[PDB]
Formats: C-alpha cells, sequence, structure tokens
C-alpha cells in the first residue's frame, strides 16, 4: 500500500504542470502528461487494490500531517483506505483514466486542451482526496474541489454566455449544499468533538443517549450536502442546465466523479444514520420522488444530453432509494455499473455529435444505424445496461440488488418506485434510441463495452466488513422478484418500439393534446423547479442589488454633511456685511444674556 | 529594544526617499525597497527568535518583548511598546505588504516619487506603531497617524482618470470618517484615565494598568462604546463603511496605496487588544448588537459587491463582508473562532492585496475600469485572468487557501457559541460564491463588449508576476499548512480569551 498520496499527487502535478504551461506545449506533449498522470494514478490504484486484497482486506491509514490545531479542535491531513474508498478509488480513477484517453482523441484541434487536461486532473485529484478522506474536514476540501473543478469544466467553452450561466447555476446549487453540509459538520463537532468518521460513530451512541434531536439535526444537513452534490431533490436543478460542456466533462461528472459523490457521503456516514431512522427513510424517499421525476422528465426531451441527464438524475435516486432502505451494497455496486454504462453512453454521444453537426435537435437526425454502426451498437449497450436487460447487463444485476434490499426490509412503497421507474427508464431510454438511430474502434469504447455487459456484474466491491450486510430475501420472493424487473424492462422495451419506431402517429396525437401538450410543457422544464427556484431566491436577489445599487447605508451617513453644508449657509446670512445690523446683533446678544442671568439667577 | 526600530526604520526610509531624489529618479524606489525590507528581515527575525510556539499563556500582560521610554511624563504618557504573537503576525503582514507596495509603485518614476515614497513609509510605520503600541495615548497617536500621509495620497496621487475633484471628496470622506472616530477614541481613553485616577490618584495611559479599573457598568458601556465606534469606521462596520469604496476607487491606480494604507486591519486588533480586555463586561453585553451588525455587513457588503460595475469597489465590499465576519468571530468566547479570526486577517490581507494589484495591472492594460466595457478577456492576455480566477477562488472561501481556514474555524467557534448568526453566516458564504463568480463572468469571460478588450494586451513582466506568486505561494500554503500561525497566534489570543470570559 502506502501510495495513496501518489493517487493524489499525480494528478496534481499534472494539473499544475498542464497549467503553467498555458498552451505553449504541443497537443501530444500536453495530451500524455494528462492522460500519463491519471493512468499511473489508475496503475497505483491498482497496485493497492493488489496489496490491500493481499492482506486480510484490513483498512489502512496514511496521516500525512496534522492541518489544524487549535485545542480541542485537532483536524488532520490523514488518509484512509477501506473497501469502500477502494471501489470508489478504483471507479474514479479508471473511469477517468478512459474519458481522459476518449478527451485526448477528441479535444484535437481545440482551444485550451492543455487547459482541458488541467481542470480535468484537478476534478480527478479533487475527488480523490473526497473518497480517501478520514474526517469530515478533508472531504469537505475534497467536495468543494470538485465543485470548482465541475465550475471550471462545464463553462469551459467560455466564449458562449450560455455556458458560464450554467456554470455559476451549477457552482451556486452545489455551495448551497455544501453550506447544509458545513451545518452538519458544525453538529457534529459540536456534539462529539471529532470529525473522524470511525471516532464519529463510536462516540454518537454514548453521547446522544439522552437527546437524539442534535443527530437528526446533523445528519440531516449531511442529507441536503449529498442532495446538493447529487443533484436529488430539491438541489437537483443544475444537472440538466450542465450540459453546456463538452462530453468528456459530461461523461466525467455524471459518472465518475460529482453526482457518485453524495452517494458516498451517505455510505461513509452510515453509522450514523443507522441511529436516525427517519432521516434515513427520508433518504430513501428523496431518491424514490426524484427517481420518478427525473424519468419523467427525461421521456420528453429533445436532446441527447437532457436525456442523458435526467436518466443520470434517476440513476442517482436509485443509489439513494438503495441507501434508505439499508441496501448499501446494492447502491455501491449500482454506483460501479452505473459508472460503467453512463460514461459509455455519454462518450458515445459525443461521438454522435461529432459525426453530426450543430447540435441538432433528436428528430433532425434519424436511420443513423447505417451510417455509423459502432457507434449504434455502443449506444444499444449503454440503453440495454441502463434499461437493465436481464442476464446480459451488469445494471440488471444492480437494479435487482436494490429492488430487493428494498423487498426484504419491508419497503413495498419505495419497492414499486423503483418497478414504475425501472419501465420508464427502459421507455425513455429506448425512445431517444429508436428516434435517434431509426427511420473507429477505439479502446476506451470496447472497454466500457465490455465493461457495460455482465463482465461489469461479474465485478463485486469488496464491502464486506465496511458497510452491513443486507438483509438476504427468500429465494422464491426474490425470483418472483428478478421476474417481474424482467418483464417490466421487457414491456417497456417493447412499448419503446411499438410507440415511436414507425409512423409515431399514437404518439403525435399524445403530444397534440392539451393535456399532452401541458403535461409535456410540465415535464420538459424538470416539474417547474428552475422556474419556482428563479422566482423564489434569483429574482429577488436581484431585486435587492438593483435596490441596493447606490448605497442607501452610505447616503444616511452623508445625511450629517448636508445638514451642516446647510446650517453653515443658514449661518452665513448673519454676514450681510452691514454695519447696523452688526449693533443690533451685539445688543440682542446682550438682551439674551442678560435676560439668560436673570431666569437662571 | 528592536521595536523602536521596527518603527523608526520606515520613518528614516522615508526621509531618505525624499532626500536621495536629488541623485536620481529611479533612486527613491530603490531606497523605499532596502528599507521595507529590512523592515521584513527584522519582524522575521523577531518571529524566528521569539520562541511563540512554545509560549504558553499566562494572562495580560505577558510581552515576547517590551520597550519603555517616557514621553509627556505630566499625564503619565510614554513610548511604551510590546510584542506579542498577535501584534509579530500583524507586523509580518504589514512589512511584507510594505514590500508589495514597493514593488507594486516600481516603474513609475516622476518629480516627487520620493514624496510619494515617504508618504507610503509613514503609513507604514503608523500601520507598524499601532500595531506594536501598548499605552493608549501612542496607540491613538499611531491611529490618527497615517490618516495624513494616506489623505495626500489620494488627493495628490490618486487616480489620474478622475476630475481631480472626486479625488479630494473621497480623501476628506475617508479623513473625516477616521479622525471623527478617532476623536471619539480619544474621549473614550480620556475618560477611561480620569476614572483610574479618581480610584487611584496616579496618571497612567498604560494599557496594563488601565486594565482591571473600577467602573459602573453604564460608564463601561459608554467607553465601550468610543472605542467600538472607532475601531468600526476603520474595520469597516456597517454603516460606517462609506468611505472604503470611494477611498479604494480613487487611490493610487498602482494599487500599492491600498495594500499599504487601506487594506491592513488595524481596528480587529484594536478591538481584540482594548476592547475585550480593558471592558469585558461591556463587551459582553454589546455582543449581540455586534453580532448582527456583522452580519448585516456580511450581506450588505456581498450584495454592494454584487451591483457593483466597478472592480475596485467589488473588491472594497468584499473587504466589508469578510470583516462583517471577524466582526462576528471576535465577540464570541471562543478561542478557536479567534484563532480563525487571525487567520481570516492574514488570508484577506493576502488575498485582497492580490486582487488589488492584478486590477491595477488590469487597468493599466485596457485604461477603463467599467465591466461592461470589457469581456473574454481570457483569450487576449496571458497570465492576468487565469492569477485573477485564483483570487476569485481564493475570495470566494476555497479550500486550499486560508480564506477558508478562517471562515470555517471562525464558523465552528460561533457556532458552539451562537448557531443562528453562524447559520446566517455560512448563507453569507452562498453569497460570497455569488458575486466572485459575478466578477469572473463579467470581466475575463464571454465576448469583448467593446474595441479595447478585443485586442491583444501586453503580459505581465517578471516583477509584478513574481509578487503575484508569491501572493499565490502564501495564501495555498496558508491553507494547507496554517499550523505555525496558530502556534505564533496561540498564546496571545489564549490570554485575551481567558481575560474576556473570566471576567464575566
Ligand atoms: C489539492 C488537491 C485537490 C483538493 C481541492 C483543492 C481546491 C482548490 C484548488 C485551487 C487551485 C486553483 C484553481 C483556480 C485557478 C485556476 C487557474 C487556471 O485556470 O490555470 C490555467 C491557466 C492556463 O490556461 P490557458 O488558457 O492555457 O492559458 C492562459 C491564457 N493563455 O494557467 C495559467 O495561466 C498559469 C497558472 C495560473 C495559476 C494556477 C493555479 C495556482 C494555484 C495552484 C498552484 C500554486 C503554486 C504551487 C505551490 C503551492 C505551495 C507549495
Ligand atoms: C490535498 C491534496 C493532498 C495533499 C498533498 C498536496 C497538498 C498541497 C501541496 C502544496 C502545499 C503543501 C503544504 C503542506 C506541506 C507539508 C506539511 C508539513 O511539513 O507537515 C509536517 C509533517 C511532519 O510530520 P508530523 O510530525 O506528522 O507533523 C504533523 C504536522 N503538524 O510533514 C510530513 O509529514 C510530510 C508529509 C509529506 C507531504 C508531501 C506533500 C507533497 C505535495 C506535492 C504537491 C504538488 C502540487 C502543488 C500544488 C497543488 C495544488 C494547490
Ligand atoms: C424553497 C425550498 C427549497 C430551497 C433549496 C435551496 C435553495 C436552492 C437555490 C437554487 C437556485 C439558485 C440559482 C442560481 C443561479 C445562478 C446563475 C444565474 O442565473 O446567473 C445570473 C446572474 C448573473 O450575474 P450577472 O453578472 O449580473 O449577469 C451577466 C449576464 N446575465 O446571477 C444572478 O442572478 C445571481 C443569483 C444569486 C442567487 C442567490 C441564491 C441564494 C440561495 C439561498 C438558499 C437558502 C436556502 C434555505 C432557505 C430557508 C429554508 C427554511
Ligand atoms: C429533503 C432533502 C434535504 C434538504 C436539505 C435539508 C433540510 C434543510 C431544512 C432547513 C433549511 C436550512 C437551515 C438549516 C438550519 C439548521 C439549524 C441548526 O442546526 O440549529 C442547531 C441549533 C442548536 O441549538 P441548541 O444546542 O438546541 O440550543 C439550545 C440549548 N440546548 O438549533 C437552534 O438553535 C434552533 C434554531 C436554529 C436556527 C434556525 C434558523 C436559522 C436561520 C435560517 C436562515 C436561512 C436563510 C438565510 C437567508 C439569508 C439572507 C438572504
Ligand atoms: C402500479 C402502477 C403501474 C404503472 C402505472 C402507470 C405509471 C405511469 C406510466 C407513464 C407512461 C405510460 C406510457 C405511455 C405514455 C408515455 C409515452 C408517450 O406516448 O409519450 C408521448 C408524449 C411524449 O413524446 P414526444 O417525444 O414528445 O412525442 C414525439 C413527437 N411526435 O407524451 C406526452 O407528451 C405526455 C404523455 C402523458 C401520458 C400520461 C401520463 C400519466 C401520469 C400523469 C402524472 C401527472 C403528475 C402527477 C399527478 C398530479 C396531480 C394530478
Ligand atoms: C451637525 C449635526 C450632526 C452631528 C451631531 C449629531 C449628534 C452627536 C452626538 C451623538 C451622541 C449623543 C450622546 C450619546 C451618549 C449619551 C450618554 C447618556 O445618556 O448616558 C446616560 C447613562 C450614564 O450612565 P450612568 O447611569 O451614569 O451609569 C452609572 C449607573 N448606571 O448611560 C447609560 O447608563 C448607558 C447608556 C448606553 C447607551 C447610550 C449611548 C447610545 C449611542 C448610540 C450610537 C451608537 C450605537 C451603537 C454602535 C453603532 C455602530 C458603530
Ligand atoms: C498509463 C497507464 C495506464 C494504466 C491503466 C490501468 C487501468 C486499466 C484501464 C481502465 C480500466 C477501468 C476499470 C475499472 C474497474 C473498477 C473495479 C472496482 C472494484 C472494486
Amino acid at each position: 500500500m502506502n501510495m495513496l498520496a501518489l493517487t493524489i499527487i499525480l494528478p496534481l502535478i499534472g494539473f499544475v504542470l498542464l497549467a503553467f504551461s498555458r498552451g505553449r506545449w504541443s497537443e501530444n506533449v500536453s495530451a500524455i502528461v494528462g492522460v500519463g498522470s491519471v493512468g499511473l494514478a489508475a496503475l497505483v490504484t491498482a497496485f493497492i487494490g493488489v496489496d490491500f486484497f493481499a492482506n486480510g482486506e484490513q483498512t489502512y491509514s496514511q496521516p500525512l500531517w496534522t492541518w489544524m490545531s487549535v485545542g480541542d479542535f485537532n483536524i488532520g491531513f490523514n488518509l484512509v483506505l477501506d473497501g469502500l474508498s477502494l471501489t470508489m478509488l478504483s471507479v474514479v480513477t479508471g473511469v477517468g483514466f478512459l474519458i481522459h484517453m476518449y478527451a485526448s482523441w477528441y479535444m484535437r484541434g481545440e482551444e485550451g486542451y492543455s487547459r482541458f487536461f488541467a481542470y480535468t486532473n484537478l476534478f480527478i485529484a479533487s475527488m480523490v482526496v473526497l473518497v480517501l478522506a478520514d474526517n469530515l474536514l478533508l472531504m469537505y476540501l475534497g467536495w468543494e474541489g470538485v465543485g470548482l473543478c465541475s465550475y471550471l469544466l462545464i463553462g469551459f467553452y467560455y466564449t458562449d454566455p450560455k455556458n458560464g450561466a450554467a456554470a455559476m447555476k451549477a457552482f451556486v446549487v452545489t455551495r448551497v449544499g455544501d453550506v447544509f453540509l458545513a451545518f452538519a459538520l458544525f453538529i457534529l463537532y459540536n456534539e462529539l468533538g471529532t470529525l473522524n468518521f470511525r471516532e464519529m460513530v463510536e462516540l454518537a451512541p454514548a453521547h446522544f443517549a439522552d437527546g437524539n434531536n442534535m443527530l437528526m439535526w446533523a445528519t440531516l444537513m449531511l442529507l441536503g450536502g449529498a442532495v446538493g452534490k447529487s443533484a436529488q431533490l430539491p438541489l437537483q436543478t443544475w444537472l440538466a442546465d450542465a450540459m453546456a460542456g463538452p462530453t468528456p466533462v459530461s461523461a466525467l461528472i455524471h459518472a465518475a466523479t460529482m453526482v457518485t459523490a453524495g452517494v458516498y457521503l451517505i455510505a461513509r456516514t452510515h453509522g450514523l444514520f443507522l441511529m436516525t431512522p427517519e432521516v434515513l427513510h427520508l433518504v430513501g424517499i428523496v431518491g424514490a420522488v426524484t427517481l420518478l421525476l427525473a424519468g419523467f422528465a427525461a421521456l420528453v426531451q429533445t436532446d441527447i444530453k437532457r436525456v442523458l441527464a435526467y436518466s443520470t438524475m434517476s440513476q442517482i435516486g436509485y443509489m439513494f432509494l438503495a441507501l434508505g432502505v439499508q441496501a448499501w451494497d446494492a447502491a455501491i455496486f449500482h454506483l460501479m455499473t452505473h459508472a460503467f454504462f453512463k460514461a459509455l453512453l455519454f462518450l458515445a454521444s459525443g461521438s454522435v455529435i461529432l459525426a453530426c453537426h450543430h447540435e441538432q435537435n433528436i428528430f433532425k437526425m434519424g436511420g443513423l444505424r447505417k451510417s455509423i454502426p459502432l457507434v449504434y451498437l455502443c449506444f444499444l449497450v449503454g440503453g440495454a445496461a441502463l434499461s437493465a436487460l436481464p442476464l446480459v447487463t451488469a445494471g440488471f444485476f444492480s437494479k435487482d440488488e436494490i429492488l430487493a434490499g428494498a423487498m426484504a426490509n419491508g419497503h413495498i412503497n419505495l419497492m414499486v418506485a423503483g418497478l414504475v421507474g425501472a419501465f420508464m427508464t427502459s421507455l425513455y431510454t429506448f425512445r431517444m434510441i429508436f428516434i435517434v438511430f431509426h427511420g473507429t474502434h477505439s479502446l476506451p469504447l470496447i472497454v466500457l463495452l465490455i465493461l457495460s455487459t455482465f463482465v461489469g456484474a461479474l465485478i463485486v466491491p469488496p464491502l464486506q466488513g465496511v458497510l452491513p450486510q443486507t438483509t438476504e430475501l427468500a429465494h422464491g420472493s426474490m425470483l418472483t422478484l428478478e421476474i417481474t424487473s424482467g418483464v417490466v424492462a421487457v414491456v417497456g422495451i417493447l412499448l419503446a418500439a411499438w410507440l415511436w419506431l414507425g409512423k409515431r402517429t399514437l404518439v403525435t396525437s399524445i403530444a397534440n393534446s392539451a393535456p399532452g401538450r401541458l403535461l409535456g410543457t410540465w415535464w420538459y422544464n424538470a416539474w417547474g423547479f428552475d422556474w419556482l427556484y428563479d422566482k423564489v431566491f434569483v429574482k429577488p436577489f436581484l431585486g435587492i442589488a438593483w435596490l441596493l445599487k447606490r448605497d442607501p447605508l452610505n447616503s444616511m451617513m452623508n445625511i450629517p454633511a448636508v445638514l451642516s453644508r446647510f446650517a453653515g449657509k443658514g449661518l452665513l446670512l448673519s454676514e450681510n456685511g452691514y454695519l447696523r445690523w452688526y449693533v443690533a446683533s451685539m445688543s440682542i446678544g446682550a438682551v439674551v444674556v442678560l435676560a439668560l442671568l436673570m431666569v437662571l439667577r | 529594544m528592536l521595536l523602536p526600530w521596527l518603527i523608526l526604520i520606515p520613518f528614516i526610509g522615508g526621509f531618505l526617499c525624499w532626500q536621495t531624489e536629488r541623485f536620481g529618479v529611479k533612486v527613491p524606489r530603490w531606497i523605499a525597497l532596502i528599507t521595507m525590507g529590512l523592515t521584513l528581515a527584522l519582524s522575521l527575525q523577531l518571529w524566528l527568535q521569539g520562541g511563540y510556539s512554545l509560549t504558553q499563556s499566562a494572562g495580560i500582560p505577558q510581552w515576547q518583548s517590551e520597550f519603555d521610554m517616557p514621553w509627556i511624563p505630566r499625564f503619565g504618557i510614554s513610548i511604551h511598546l510590546a510584542i506579542d504573537g498577535l501584534s509579530l503576525l500583524m507586523v509580518v503582514l504589514t512589512g511584507l505588504l510594505g514590500v508589495l507596495a514597493v514593488l507594486c509603485s516600481w516603474k513609475e518614476i516622476e518629480k516627487y516619487q520620493g514624496f510619494f515614497h515617504l508618504n507610503l513609509m509613514w503609513i507604514l510605520g503608523g500601520v507598524i506603531g499601532v500595531f506594536l503600541a501598548i499605552d493608549m495615548f501612542l496607540f491613538f497617536f499611531f491611529w490618527e497617524m497615517m490618516l495624513v500621509p494616506m489623505y495626500f495620497l489620494i488627493a495628490l496621487w490618486g487616480h489620474k482618470a478622475s476630475d481631480g475633484k472626486t479625488r479630494i471628496t473621497a480623501a476628506t470622506k475617508f479623513f473625516i470618517y477616521t479622525q471623527a472616530s478617532g476623536l471619539v477614541m480619544l474621549i473614550a481613553i480620556l475618560a477611561l484615565v480620569f476614572v483610574h485616577y479618581n480610584a487611584t490618584g496616579v496618571w497612567t495611559f498604560n494599557y496594563e494598568e488601565l486594565l482591571n479599573t473600577p467602573m459602573s457598568s453604564g460608564v463601561e458601556y459608554l467607553l465601550m462604546l468610543g472605542f467600538f465606534i472607532a475601531f468600526a469606521v476603520k474595520m469597516p462596520v456597517v454603516p460606517l463603511h462609506g468611505w472604503l469604496p470611494d477611498a479604494h476607487s480613487q487611490a493610487p491606480t498602482a494599487g500599492s496605496v491600498d495594500l499599504a494604507g487601506i487594506l491592513l486591519k488595524t481596528a480587529a486588533y484594536g478591538l481584540l487588544r482594548f476592547s475585550l480586555p480593558l471592558f469585558p463586561n461591556a463587551s459582553a453585553e454589546f455582543a449581540p448588537i455586534a453580532m448582527w451588525l456583522g452580519v448585516i455587513g456580511i450581506f450588505y457588503g456581498a450584495w454592494m459587491a454584487f451591483a457593483q460595475t466597478d472592480i475596485k469597489r467589488l473588491i472594497a465590499y468584499t473587504s466589508v463582508s469578510h470583516m462583517g465576519f471577524v466582526l462576528i468571530a471576535i465577540y464570541t468566547g471562543s478561542q478557536l473562532a479567534y484563532q480563525g479570526a487571525v487567520i481570516q486577517m492574514i488570508a484577506h490581507g493576502l488575498s485582497a492585496a492580490g486582487l488589488f494589484i492584478l486590477c491595477g495591472q488590469l487597468y493599466e492594460r485596457i485604461h477603463t475600469r467599467d465591466m461592461r466595457m470589457m469581456g473574454g478577456l481570457w483569450s487576449k492576455m496571458k497570465w492576468l485572468p487565469a492569477l485573477s480566477l485564483f483570487f476569485a477562488v481564493a475570495t470566494l472561501g476555497m479550500p486550499g487557501t486560508g480564506n477558508f481556514v478562517g471562515e470555517f474555524m471562525i464558523l465552528f467557534g460561533s457556532f458552539q457559541v451562537v448557531p443562528v448568526i453562524t447559520v446566517i453566516s455560512t448563507f453569507g458564504l452562498v453569497f460570497a460564491s455569488v458575486y466572485s463568480l459575478a466578477m469572473l463572468h463579467r470581466a475575463y469571460f464571454g465576448k469583448a463588449k467593446s474595441q479595447i478588450a478585443s485586442q491583444e494586451l501586453p503580459g505581465m513582466s517578471l516583477r509584478e508576476l513574481f509578487m503575484i506568486l508569491l501572493l499565490v505561494v502564501l495564501l495555498v500554503l496558508l491553507g494547507f499548512y496554517p499550523q505555525p500561525i496558530l502556534d505564533t497566534s496561540h498564546s496571545a489570543i489564549g490570554n485575551i480569551q481567558q481575560w474576556f470570559v473570566n471576567s464575566v
């Protein structure tokens, strides 16, 4: 082991070298520096996993130095490594290396090649800090780092102001989530005196024996930070608009790094959530409603980017549902498989965008199965994995585990929400596939093609010892669960084929109807949450900024100067220059002084 | 014994900057560079020989170094200097910022450049004197000492594109604000000294003897209010902030003037050293009002900074919001919040210095300060928009920079003391991110909104790039390894906090 700091340092070295190159190097040298830093991080991750499995899967700790030390406030700069950290680290490093190789092919001829690779290297380093941190404050360092790198990468084409506006929107919503996370940190340190995860879960049951309200508040604010970073309710409005960036950025954000951070937040702090069952049930409910709304919204999108964005939203909702039903292993397994096939889908859509031009509507393109066969195959495999086609794809086994965990813990409503979501996931995914594709063997594409099949389901995360085991379902009940999930996905595929592959008469009749038009407009704008958040937060912020743009406090502190000038001009009227008035003023003052002396005595 | 030289080396250096202008017009910048280099080196030697990491808290008074010499023996007034960890950190900070101010005023050579350098050195020596003086009359004397070279810098050497009357107006507003507040502080100092004389019978302006002066609650509240008004003008604290954006906008366009006089925080140190120990009960009862004033300062400064079409006014209002954070931190009873306030003062000094220097370079390149007259300057300038991106990230509150360490230790301690105000201040961090991204979008990203923005602009030279990169390195090192600073300020902060919480 003892090379986790290298997995952080190598992307940092790449970011520093590529930033200070500032475009002077050639594209080949900048490409090999960036992808070599990420690939060396992946290779060191492979060696770390080999050494971790060579031992008895024991948790390793590498304390680099001490960050802050003020009395009892002792925040350490320590890295930790267990099965969950190794799983997320391997996912981040490997999928980031594949996306980096794809971008090395993809970004040729673009301005800011080295700037792009510097920002993605800083993204990788920030996420490795996030997953390896042993305390909540270093995890906050990684959290803010991935937020900053996402802002830098979404608005990569800075010349278009829409990309900058989308990047600022993503940064502001994630910073609201990060403020909720900060509240969680403040409550946890005030109650327990530490921010180390193991120390927190050791000390919390003793401290909260009398009152539990502060632990409930801390876990609720942890959930708020998680849904801020994972684009869930009610902080999900940034994900759809974050499509202004390039497709390697979208693949990285939606598969490797950003949306997966909330799941790691809930899973790493699972010990605190188990002592607040209502907050964990809220996590499950938030995931269920988020996946349902994302499935509704993905059905009516006219762009491949937006369909994939709301698909990512619904899959993160599936992970949150798995966490809320105490199926942690299912959540991390679905995390790894979704990272695989969602990276595959986004890189294939990037190839679609490159092969076509101008980012056309999905209805403008049609019958693309013959011009590009391999891209169509990648879209087919990614869609089949996303739709959970049985026994062929890893996403089937991931959703199987999630729904079985929801079954075994007596969560019927979240189970049926997941089944409805799987039906609609197949529906919208193959709606997009059959609209776009009906009517040169690059290595990362092939690797993610292999990993989107059952070969990805052959990889099992080593979570035995970190996360508690989910309660096992009965064999007959879990068999009917497999059968029900399979036929739900199958009739979703068949309905998507009957509905959009052909003359498309019935969908046109449904969409042109007045309730159909109303529901399509409602679901196209992500259920009106962007409109509500605009009208509730952005409009009064701009209104107060315009109302205060000429400093009112400065004016009400400058009015003594106005009174001074006015009183001085009024007093200067007595200096009229007339001697008779001067004598009169002396006699008036004499009268006043004498009367004052007689009155006061 | 070196503290008199810590104040006198800037003054003798400024005199030499004036006097050696006759041998050459490129000479006074050099003499300023050596005298601020020796001041910085003397402060660093005081850091190295002090052993501030090993010293423990023993209560006020506890000075690592001291100096006394009688000045006005009729009133019991002496030149009485003393240094501890907090004063040492402020002195090292103002020495470093003085060196950066000399470097920023380089390549600006004209007649009476030596007078500019003399005014600069007298400002810096007055700042060092405020940080070192531990008797009240000398503290007040140094407090009003900086404002006359500051006034003449703003009014005579200020923003050359102004009308000439607006510079005088901003300088007069700044001088009147600061000197009226200082006079109210002098009334409080005089009444405290007279209360002590009526208690004992001896004249003393020494802060050590004025501690534990028996007085009633109303008198102590009034004295604390006079001190607080003086410290509230210069912090700034709303609504006494109005001098700051006008003084920044009309300051000399290099920005070295901002670093030397306007950007250092003698007011927060003044609150910590002379408000909490001298009037602990009155500060305890004034803490809700001051904390709510800090909250209003955070949000008012953020909303003002978002509404500016001017870069310099934007950065001034960023200073207003961050000092709202520090003002919340000071009136807690937490050692952690005070250490965060110290880190926040140092980090805000570094970050605002970088922001102001970069704005000066940008104005030199494009000859305008309107954010609506530029856009997409990332594609036109080699080094500046990336470093400005870093400093906007630093003032945003990003981890890895010392601003985050300061703000978050402040908020941890404040939440231990007052949770609601902490919650509202963290939403202030959200507002800070909003204005930082707004500035970045309006200036360096997008399309060119004018003809000057659509032109290739010359790159930064080695000197200005090196001072910006030094600021970057110091901010990153403060963010990742803030422990030497905490170890330096630990004993002083512990003395102040243990005095404040044990007398209430
Ligand atoms: C730490 C692990 C992760 C944990 C989370 C951390 C989060 C916080 C990290 C903050 C780091 C800074 C991020 C914001 C600034 C990014 C600057 C940037 O965009 O640099 C790219 C730019 C090259 O862009 P390009 O367009 O090619 O060229 C300019 C015009 N031709 O580059 C340039 O023009 C030149 C370089 C400009 C400044 C680069 C960044 C400076 C700060 C980092 C390095 C500091 C120095 C190293 C030593 C530190 C102390 C020992
Ligand atoms: C967040 C990312 C992960 C962290 C690495 C990168 C962080 C940012 C790098 C620049 C700033 C570094 C500041 C800190 C330097 C090391 C601090 C130090 O000397 O700590 C003392 C410690 C001595 O050991 P100990 O007795 O345990 O002391 C505990 C401390 N109270 O010393 C030690 O034990 C030393 C341990 C090894 C440290 C190696 C650091 C290498 C950093 C290379 C970075 C390259 C890129 C720089 C720019 C990054 C982006 C800003
Ligand atoms: C209601 C219940 C659920 C609440 C969930 C939590 C809150 C979620 C908030 C999400 C919405 C945030 C939207 C941010 C958009 C930012 C991007 C944008 O629209 O930028 C436009 C504008 C750009 O600025 P400018 O440079 O002037 O423009 C140049 C050209 N237009 O820039 C702007 O206009 C800046 C806009 C600033 C907005 C500030 C938002 C503050 C949020 C505070 C959250 C408080 C939450 C708790 C509330 C109490 C609960 C009991
Ligand atoms: C559904 C998915 C997840 C969504 C996100 C999660 C849900 C968020 C819902 C709320 C919105 C965010 C606000 C979070 C507030 C957290 C309050 C908190 O932590 O309070 C702790 C504090 C403990 O005090 P305690 O120790 O009990 O003192 C009595 C002595 N025993 O308790 C108290 O002192 C009690 C009162 C605390 C203060 C409450 C109000 C604070 C102000 C909020 C303002 C928000 C808007 C700011 C706007 C700024 C201007 C635009
Ligand atoms: C135990 C439960 C078992 C399962 C029960 C059912 C669960 C929900 C299933 C929903 C999906 C059913 C499949 C058929 C309809 C959807 C597919 C379809 O036909 O879509 C057409 C159209 C969008 O297609 P588009 O691409 O825009 O058109 C092509 C261009 N010519 O579509 C539209 O424009 C809108 C179509 C709306 C279809 C009906 C939706 C019903 C649900 C409405 C929920 C409203 C919100 C919640 C309630 C609020 C209070 C009333
Ligand atoms: C050209 C026109 C424009 C220029 C000129 C404008 C006007 C200038 C003058 C403004 C100030 C007016 C006088 C303020 C001080 C009043 C003092 C007073 O009333 O004292 C009474 C009492 C004395 O205390 P005593 O009772 O003797 O104590 C022993 C037992 N308790 O006191 C007490 O018991 C304590 C009373 C404390 C509160 C009184 C002071 C209020 C100050 C308000 C302003 C400051 C507000 C806070 C800070 C804001 C931000 C900086
Ligand atoms: C330049 C050196 C490149 C070395 C690359 C090493 C990695 C192979 C290519 C990426 C494969 C990614 C596979 C991810 C699997 C994640 C498994 C997690 C198990 C817990």
